[PDB]
Protein backbone atom coordinates (compact mmCIF):
# COMPACT_ATOMS: atom_id res chain seq x y z
CA UNK A 1 0.00 0.00 0.00
CA UNK A 2 1.18 4.06 -0.54
CA UNK A 3 2.63 4.20 2.88
CA UNK A 4 5.96 2.30 3.75
CA UNK A 5 8.19 2.65 6.97
CA UNK A 6 11.19 1.59 7.81
CA UNK A 7 12.27 0.80 11.39
CA UNK A 8 15.31 3.09 12.92
CA UNK A 9 15.62 0.88 15.93
CA UNK A 10 14.75 -2.32 17.30
CA UNK A 11 10.99 -1.95 18.79
CA UNK A 12 10.35 -5.54 21.71
CA UNK A 13 7.40 -5.16 22.99
CA UNK A 14 5.67 -7.79 25.28
CA UNK A 15 2.19 -7.36 24.38
CA UNK A 16 0.02 -8.96 21.51
CA UNK A 17 -1.44 -5.94 20.37
CA UNK A 18 2.00 -4.29 19.26
CA UNK A 19 3.54 -5.50 16.15
CA UNK A 20 7.27 -6.45 17.68
CA UNK A 21 9.92 -5.37 14.52
CA UNK A 22 13.53 -5.13 14.19
CA UNK A 23 16.09 -2.65 13.03
CA UNK A 24 16.13 -2.07 9.22
CA UNK A 25 12.35 -3.94 8.79
CA UNK A 26 10.19 -2.66 6.17
CA UNK A 27 6.38 -2.36 7.55
CA UNK A 28 3.05 -1.24 5.50
CA UNK A 29 1.18 1.58 7.79
CA UNK A 30 -2.31 1.13 8.04
CA UNK A 31 -3.49 3.68 10.24
CA UNK A 32 -1.75 6.98 11.69
CA UNK A 33 -4.69 7.88 14.55
CA UNK A 34 -1.79 10.20 16.75
CA UNK A 35 1.71 8.77 17.27
CA UNK A 36 0.96 5.21 18.17
CA UNK A 37 0.33 3.80 14.27
CA UNK A 38 -0.98 0.75 13.05
CA UNK A 39 1.44 -1.56 11.41
CA UNK A 40 1.90 -4.99 8.84
CA UNK A 41 4.83 -6.20 8.37
CA UNK A 42 6.53 -6.84 4.93
CA UNK A 43 8.40 -9.82 5.50
CA UNK A 44 5.69 -11.46 8.21
CA UNK A 45 2.42 -10.30 7.48
CA UNK A 46 1.97 -9.72 11.18
CA UNK A 47 0.33 -7.20 12.44
CA UNK A 48 0.00 -4.51 15.13
CA UNK A 49 0.66 -1.05 17.12
CA UNK A 50 4.14 0.82 16.43
CA UNK A 51 5.51 3.92 18.11
CA UNK A 52 5.99 6.32 14.94
CA UNK A 53 9.16 7.68 15.88
CA UNK A 54 10.90 4.42 15.90
CA UNK A 55 10.42 4.32 12.20
CA UNK A 56 11.00 6.61 9.11
CA UNK A 57 8.89 7.16 5.74
CA UNK A 58 10.15 6.56 2.71
CA UNK A 59 9.67 7.34 -1.11
CA UNK A 60 8.15 4.15 -3.03
CA UNK B 1 15.19 -0.74 30.63
CA UNK B 2 17.92 -0.64 27.91
CA UNK B 3 18.39 2.62 26.22
CA UNK B 4 16.00 3.36 23.53
CA UNK B 5 14.32 6.49 22.48
CA UNK B 6 11.15 7.16 24.45
CA UNK B 7 7.85 6.14 22.74
CA UNK B 8 5.34 8.34 22.64
CA UNK B 9 3.56 10.39 24.97
CA UNK B 10 -0.43 9.73 25.42
CA UNK B 11 -2.77 9.51 27.89
CA UNK B 12 -4.42 6.92 29.92
CA UNK B 13 -7.49 5.33 28.57
CA UNK B 14 -10.12 3.01 29.75
CA UNK B 15 -8.98 0.14 27.23
CA UNK B 16 -5.67 0.59 27.73
CA UNK B 17 -5.82 0.51 31.71
CA UNK B 18 -8.19 -2.63 31.21
CA UNK B 19 -5.90 -4.48 28.68
CA UNK B 20 -2.46 -3.49 30.61
CA UNK B 21 -4.15 -4.61 34.45
CA UNK B 22 -5.45 -7.97 32.15
CA UNK B 23 -1.80 -9.13 31.01
CA UNK B 24 -0.56 -7.89 33.78
CA UNK B 25 -3.22 -10.88 35.90
CA UNK B 26 -2.39 -13.48 33.07
CA UNK B 27 1.57 -12.75 33.42
CA UNK B 28 1.96 -12.88 36.87
CA UNK B 29 4.29 -10.51 39.62
CA UNK B 30 1.69 -8.63 40.57
CA UNK B 31 -1.66 -10.39 42.09
CA UNK B 32 -0.84 -11.15 45.67
CA UNK B 33 2.27 -8.23 45.93
CA UNK B 34 2.63 -6.22 48.93
CA UNK B 35 2.17 -2.49 47.88
CA UNK B 36 4.90 0.49 48.36
CA UNK B 37 5.52 3.59 46.61
CA UNK B 38 8.64 1.87 45.45
CA UNK B 39 6.73 -0.96 43.72
CA UNK B 40 4.31 1.23 42.35
CA UNK B 41 7.00 3.29 40.80
CA UNK B 42 8.29 0.39 38.95
CA UNK B 43 4.96 -0.49 37.97
CA UNK B 44 4.02 3.29 36.45
CA UNK B 45 7.71 3.24 35.00
CA UNK B 46 7.32 0.45 33.03
CA UNK B 47 3.52 1.19 31.72
CA UNK B 48 5.39 4.78 31.00
CA UNK B 49 8.48 3.19 28.74
CA UNK B 50 6.78 0.74 27.49
CA UNK B 51 3.24 1.88 26.07
CA UNK B 52 3.76 5.65 26.32
CA UNK B 53 1.14 6.47 29.21
CA UNK B 54 2.37 9.34 31.77
CA UNK B 55 2.18 7.81 35.25
CA UNK B 56 -0.53 10.40 36.84
CA UNK B 57 -3.48 8.04 36.31
CA UNK B 58 -2.72 4.93 39.12
CA UNK B 59 -4.07 6.81 42.22
CA UNK B 60 -6.20 4.80 44.58
CA UNK B 61 -8.96 5.80 47.01
CA UNK B 62 -7.66 6.90 50.22
CA UNK B 63 -7.91 4.54 53.22
CA UNK B 64 -8.33 2.92 55.32
CA UNK B 65 -9.59 -0.65 53.95
CA UNK B 66 -9.98 -1.30 50.14
CA UNK B 67 -8.27 1.14 47.88
CA UNK B 68 -9.99 1.34 44.41
CA UNK B 69 -8.68 2.82 41.66
CA UNK B 70 -9.61 5.62 40.25
CA UNK B 71 -8.78 5.30 36.58
CA UNK B 72 -11.88 2.66 35.64
CA UNK B 73 -10.88 0.11 34.03
CA UNK B 74 -8.01 -0.57 35.80
CA UNK B 75 -8.23 -4.17 37.41
CA UNK B 76 -6.66 -4.12 40.69
CA UNK B 77 -7.54 -2.68 43.86
CA UNK B 78 -5.32 -2.35 47.05
CA UNK B 79 -6.61 -4.76 50.02
CA UNK B 80 -5.23 -4.84 53.75
CA UNK B 81 -3.81 -7.84 54.48
CA UNK B 82 -4.65 -8.23 57.97
CA UNK B 83 -8.24 -10.39 58.18
CA UNK B 84 -11.33 -8.11 58.56
CA UNK B 85 -12.13 -7.61 62.67
CA UNK B 86 -15.01 -9.44 63.98
CA UNK B 87 -15.95 -6.22 65.92
CA UNK B 88 -18.36 -8.48 68.62
CA UNK B 89 -18.29 -9.53 71.56
CA UNK B 90 -16.77 -7.66 74.00
CA UNK B 91 -16.81 -9.73 77.49
CA UNK B 92 -15.77 -8.63 81.24
CA UNK B 93 -12.90 -8.04 83.28
CA UNK B 94 -10.81 -11.57 81.63
CA UNK B 95 -11.30 -10.97 78.09
CA UNK B 96 -7.65 -10.39 77.57
CA UNK B 97 -7.35 -14.12 78.39
CA UNK B 98 -10.26 -15.35 76.37
CA UNK B 99 -9.10 -12.89 73.30
CA UNK B 100 -5.15 -12.49 72.99
CA UNK B 101 -5.72 -10.41 69.96
CA UNK B 102 -7.20 -7.42 72.23
CA UNK B 103 -3.90 -7.46 74.54
CA UNK B 104 -1.94 -4.04 74.49
CA UNK B 105 1.13 -4.60 72.20
CA UNK B 106 -0.97 -6.66 69.56
CA UNK B 107 -2.64 -4.00 67.80
CA UNK B 108 -2.32 -3.31 64.02
CA UNK B 109 0.50 -1.21 62.37
CA UNK B 110 -0.39 2.62 62.47
CA UNK B 111 0.23 2.14 58.93
CA UNK B 112 -2.21 -0.31 57.11
CA UNK B 113 -0.45 -2.82 55.13
CA UNK B 114 -1.88 -3.57 51.62
CA UNK B 115 -1.61 -5.96 48.92
CA UNK B 116 -2.61 -5.56 44.94
CA UNK B 117 -5.49 -7.93 44.20
CA UNK B 118 -7.35 -8.24 40.83
CA UNK B 119 -10.97 -7.99 40.44
CA UNK B 120 -12.67 -8.09 37.51
CA UNK B 121 -16.09 -5.95 38.32
CA UNK B 122 -13.82 -2.95 38.28
CA UNK B 123 -14.37 -3.41 34.29
CA UNK B 124 -17.81 -2.53 34.83
CA UNK B 125 -18.48 -1.16 38.34
CA UNK B 126 -16.53 2.30 38.75
CA UNK B 127 -16.07 2.00 42.67
CA UNK B 128 -13.95 4.88 43.64
CA UNK B 129 -16.82 7.07 41.48
CA UNK B 130 -19.34 5.89 43.76
CA UNK B 131 -17.25 6.00 47.27
CA UNK B 132 -15.99 9.47 45.90
CA UNK B 133 -18.39 11.79 42.99
CA UNK B 134 -16.18 14.52 44.51
CA UNK B 135 -13.33 13.53 42.55
CA UNK B 136 -15.08 13.85 39.05
CA UNK B 137 -17.06 16.88 40.04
Amino acid sequence: EDIIVVALYDYYSPFSWDLSFQKGDQMVVLEESGEWWKARSLATRKEGYIPSNYVARVDS
Amino acid sequence: FPVRPQVPLRPMTYKAALDISHFLKEKGGLEGLIWSQRRQEILDLWIYHTQGYFPDWQNYTPGPGIRYPLTFGWCFKLVPVEPEKVEEANEGENNSLLHPMSLHGMEDAEKEVLVWRFDSKLAFHHMARELHPEYYK
